[PDB]
RNA sequence: GACGGAGCUUGGCCGAGAGGUCUUUCCGUCGUGCUGGGGAUAGAGCAUUGUAAUUAUUGCUCUUCAACGAGGAAUUCCUAGUAAGCGCAAGUCAUCAGCUUGCGUUGAUUACGUCCUGCCCUUUGUACACACC
């Protein structure tokens, strides 16, 4: 005889903190969508050493997993995962609360906007150093997107009287709505400015 | 309902910090740690949460008396005569001016002692022998 | 330094922000744009202190005008209103 | 090098105005203060912050 | 469900519930020892009154005891506390905890809660489990 | 003729003449490396 | 003014030899005089010998030891013995 | 993050810390403050190791409250339980900053390639041959 966990007395049970659904989330960009896996996550975590393999579609990824991990990290020093998950658990809820839309969908929207079209590697050749503009490679767009969004959130927390979760929500929403106030979009638009020009 | 409030304190002499809660505010009083500070509040009978600035006049006046010497605690110098200098005066609290101006004397006293601690005070050098591989570059 | 105000508790005690102005303007006015907003986002946008927003939320809670949920870091969400369900 | 500008500021008080400031003013600075502070003239002066005196610091 | 709940709730909701019951005991004499700085560097007592210093230290220790046992003065002291080796610039913390433990343990002996071994440490009595378990009865109903 | 003392302290082999050393076994800290090959004690044969 | 046996210090008190101890009451009876050439740090300071000529030889130089009013509640070797601040 | 409380070795009366023995991760607190940051330096005084602690013990009650606002020209490694971070015990050792050193615990990012440096084999040239110093 029961007692047990309270959820719904069931159906298919949506997990992802038990709060939100992943399947509804659309990646508009046809190119981008392929790399971004959301055919069947939750939020628990996991490593798996998928290996670098190149050219064709490389590995599995969860967007969320990447976002928590960047936060613990950047930065700099001395961040633990129990706090790092916690801040996101709350951040997702702040984001949902601001938008009235699925937090994963906003995360997607942020990342797709912040991920530039083109970049600007620095090559020495002959007697001088040129930038000819360089590939984006679809995971690297994603990685850069998250990193940029993540530095911005940190920068705000440090400077202003705000906990991370809100700085992270704010920076993400702002990117997710195409406003230059976010660090992440401002750098995207710069990086694509420089890459187009330097050709 | 107010007070038209803000606060300026002399406190010990000429000093104001303020705008923080009394226990934490008090630590900044020369003489109290976090460790001393909380005890003085409850002995005075002011709450922890209330700011050192925010208080009414009677509560603030009790702070001035209590901190310098309180009811249940007290320390009078005792010993037979002499030793003369320096002495301990039974752990002066008494902190603030009387502590800072005490060590100024204690130094000359330590010199009239002929201590090394007194000769170094005369030599002028880092007192208790610091390392020289590197350091002191901001200091001078 | 630059300087420095909203600043609490002394402003909290005196009438100027507690009475009406802060609870009605800041907390209550924000809510019609977003049904819920987090206690900490709400701190930062309003420019109101975390401690300062916290008692105001609590008065409002008692009233039944707002309803909080929780989380440890005294973060949570703040909601006003809501319904027929 | 400009000599026309305000380098400083001063107050002359006389009479009761002088006495009320002397009352608070003497009270900070402890005493029995020294005779050396006094001039040949029968004058004395001491220095200290404005902050000393019953006054709002704010 | 309740008795078993002494053992099986998350510690805090247990300690919070329990501390109000403790509050009733006559004892709770701190006599001025606490006042110096019991622990690392900002440890004083005025937040102690609700579930402080002293009162959580008892309430919980009892929560700990039920599950575990046997114990002693030593066992208690760092259970809570640090005192890590120092890269020699530090402290993190100094937890003393030699005075602290002694004060908590003393009160308990007077009421009759805790008993003392020759080799073993601190054991719980018939008296000690009874109060813990009986209060636990109230706890579970509130929670669900 | 009278007597003397002071500069007591730890131990070292005969096989090597230096004071500084490791006590458990009873020889000096290189003598110990020579000894480590030998095996003598339960353990050390070699290698890690 | 008045003296009592007993004196406080920090964890310094116990047995001993004799060799500097024995020499020190001699300047009392004979009267004030030459400095006393003792390296020996070992002796805790006591009130009886106060205001008398002393020496210590750390190693190469002599260093005049004089006992002051102020040099009382000290340890003896402290002054000239600590520094060797023989540099400028 | 910083604070407090909370998730050769004793038992236990008893201690400011250090000790002596009859005796075997939640929540008060923080307001992003050169401070509740940081602990530098200073000074008096107390116990233990030792015969001694002053240039040359360690622990500090207590109080001075130092620079430093994340670091130039520049560097070192590291290819997933690895970088980086929390501690502990061993050895050291009468004492001793942590040396050197192993156990667990926390836990990330990038890993295509040879696209300044070390190397390999072949290749040619060589006026070098203790050898491009």
């Amino acid at each position: 005889t029961p007692i047990p966990e309270e959820v719904q007395q069931a159906q298919t049970e949506i997990k992802l903190f038990n709060k939100w659904s992943f399947e509804e989330v659309e990646v508009k960009d046809a190119s981008l969508v392929d790399y971004v896996q959301v055919r069947q996550p939750i939020f628990v975590a996991h490593t798996a050493g998928r290996y670098a393999n190149k050219r064709f579609r490389k590995a599995q990824c969860p967007i969320i997993e990447r976002l928590t991990n960047s936060l613990m990290m950047n930065g700099r020093n001395n961040g633990k995962k129990l706090k790092a998950v916690r801040i996101i658990k709350h951040t997702l809820d702040i984001i949902n609360v601001l938008t009235d839309q699925n937090p994963i969908q906003v995360v997607v929207d942020a990342i797709t906007n912040t991920g530039p079209r083109e970049d600007t590697t620095r090559v020495g050749g002959g007697g001088a150093a040129r930038r000819q503009a360089v590939d984006v490679s679809p995971l690297r767009r994603v990685n850069q997107a998250i990193a940029l969004l993540t530095i911005g959130a940190r920068e705000a927390a440090f400077r202003n009287i705000k906990t991370i979760a809100e700085t992270l929500a704010e920076e993400l929403i702002n990117a997710a709505k195409g406003s230059s106030t976010s660090y992440a979009i401002k750098k995207k638009d710069e990086l694509e400015r420089v890459a187009k020009s330097n050709r | 309902e107010q007070g038209s409030f803000q606060h300026i304190l002399r406190l010990l002499n000429t000093n104001v910090d303020g705008n923080i809660k009394i226990v934490y505010a008090l630590t900044t009083i020369k003489g109290v740690g976090r460790r001393y500070s909380n005890l003085v509040c409850k002995k005075a009978d002011v709450d922890l949460h209330k700011r050192a600035g925010e208080l009414t006049q009677e509560e603030l006046e009790r702070i001035v008396q209590i901190m310098q010497n309180p009811t249940h605690y007290k320390i009078p110098a005792w010993f037979l005569n002499r030793q003369n200098d320096i002495t301990d005066g039974k752990d002066y609290h008494t902190l603030a001016n009387n502590v800072e101006s005490k060590l100024r004397d204690d130094l000359e006293r330590l010199k009239k002692i002929r201590a090394h601690r007194g000769i170094r005070h005369f030599w002028g050098l880092r007192v208790r022998g610091q390392h020289t591989k590197t350091t002191g570059r901001r200091r001078a | 330094k630059k300087k420095w105000s909203k600043k609490s508790m002394k402003d909290r005690a005196q009438h100027a922000v507690i009475l009406d102005q802060e609870k009605y303007d800041r907390i209550l006015k924000e809510v019609p744009t977003y049904r819920y907003v987090s206690v900490s986002v709400l701190v930062d946008r309003l420019k109101i202190g975390g401690s300062l927003a916290r008692i105001a939320l609590r008065h409002l809670e008692k009233e039944g005008i707002i309803k909080p949920i929780s989380k440890h870091s005294k973060q949570a969400i703040y909601t006003r209103a809501t319904a027929s369900e | 090098i400009r000599r026309n500008e305000k380098i400083a500021v001063h107050v002359t008080v006389r009479g009761p105005k002088a006495e009320e400031i002397l009352e608070r003013g003497l009270k900070v600075k402890e005493y029995q203060l020294r005779d050396r502070n006094f001039s040949a003239t029968g004058n004395f002066g001491f220095g200290i912050d404005e902050h000393i005196d019953l006054g709002i610091k704010y | 469900m309740p008795g078993v709940s002494v053992r099986d709730v998350a510690a805090q909701d247990f300690i919070n519930a329990y501390a109000s019951f403790l509050q009733r005991q006559g004892k709770l004499e701190v006599p001025g020892y606490v006042d110096i700085v019991k622990t690392s560097s900002g440890n004083e007592m005025p937040p102690q009154d609700a579930e402080g210093w002293f009162y959580k230290r008892a309430a919980s220790v009892a929560r700990h005891i039920y599950m575990r046992k046997q114990v002693g003065v030593g066992k208690l002291n760092k259970l809570y506390g640090g005192a890590k080796s120092r890269g020699v610039r530090p402290y993190k913390h100094i937890d003393a905890s030699g005075s602290i433990n002694r004060k908590v343990l003393q009160a308990l002996e007077k009421i009759g809660i805790v008993e003392i071994s020759p080799k073993g440490g601190r054991r719980i009595s018939e008296n000690g489990q009874r109060d813990l378990d009986r209060i636990a009865a109230q706890t579970l109903e509130e929670d669900e | 003729s009278h007597p003397r003392r002071y500069g007591k302290g730890s131990r070292q082999c005969r096989v090597c003449s230096s004071h500084t050393g490791l006590i458990r076994k009873y020889g000096l800290n290189i003598c110990r490396q020579c000894f480590r090959e030998k095996a003598n004690d339960i353990g050390f044969n070699k290698f890690r | 003014m008045t003296s009592k046996p007993a004196g406080f210090m920090k964890k310094l008190r116990a047995a001993k030899l004799a060799a500097p101890e024995n020499e020190k009451p001699a300047p009392v009876r004979t009267h004030m005089r030459n400095m006393i050439i003792v390296p020996e740090m070992i002796g805790s300071v006591v009130g009886i010998y106060n205001g008398k000529a002393f020496n210590q030889v750390e190693i190469r130089p002599e260093m005049l030891g004089h006992y002051l009013g102020e040099f009382s509640i000290t340890y003896t070797p402290v002054r000239h013995g600590r520094a060797g601040a023989t540099t400028s």
